[PDB]
């Protein structure tokens, strides 16, 4: 019940990489979602990326092979660091709330057009207190329930 | 279109994108 929804939100990140949408991320739509949050990662990088979770050397990740290393991440000591770090590249204008605009935007680079209507209701799953944007509590509480 | 599993997939993604 919490694997059957958790194996449903790694879909939904698999296919927020799968920018083309034909069922396979490739080292190029990695690195275009990489850049499109900001990052710089190197050739290397990226191949390195792809290469340790690749099991069957065709260069390309399917969702068994990024399913997998879901599989393998656990709670840790970073945990919670790494939830804070998503919140600030989301939070464009480093005001401590995520606005629609800003929600909007990030959807976008991963390769979704959102109709207002859609980001509206994604704006009021996570806005706790109801003044139209996501503070920090909404957002942690996102990955919790 | 489901706006919770959407919400957290983005987060997710850009949870791994950023590691
Ligand atoms: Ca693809
Ligand atoms: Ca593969
Ligand atoms: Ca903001
Ligand atoms: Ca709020």
């Amino acid at each position: 019940q919490l694997t059957e929804e958790q194996i449903a939100e790694f879909k939904e990140a698999f296919s927020l990489f799968d920018k083309d949408g034909d069922g396979t991320i490739t080292t190029k739509e990695l690195g275009t979602v990489m850049r499109s949050l900001g990052q710089n990662p190197t050739e290397a990088e990226l191949q390195d990326m792809i290469n340790e979770v690749d099991a069957d050397g065709n260069g390309t990740i399917d969702f068994p092979e990024f399913l997998t290393m879901m599989a393998r991440k656990m709670k840790d000591t970073d945990s919670e660091e790494e939830i804070r770090e998503a919140f600030r590249v989301f939070d464009k204008d480093g005001n401590g709330y995520i606005s629609a605009a800003e929600l909007r935007h990030v959807m976008t680079n991963l390769g979704e057009k959102l109709t207002d209507e859609e980001v509206d209701e994604m704006i009021r799953e996570a806005d706790i207190d109801g003044d139209g944007q996501v503070n920090y509590e909404g957002f942690v509480q996102m990955m919790t329930a | 279109f489901n706006a919770r599993r959407k919400l957290k997939g983005a987060i997710l993604t850009t949870m791994l994108a950023t590691r």
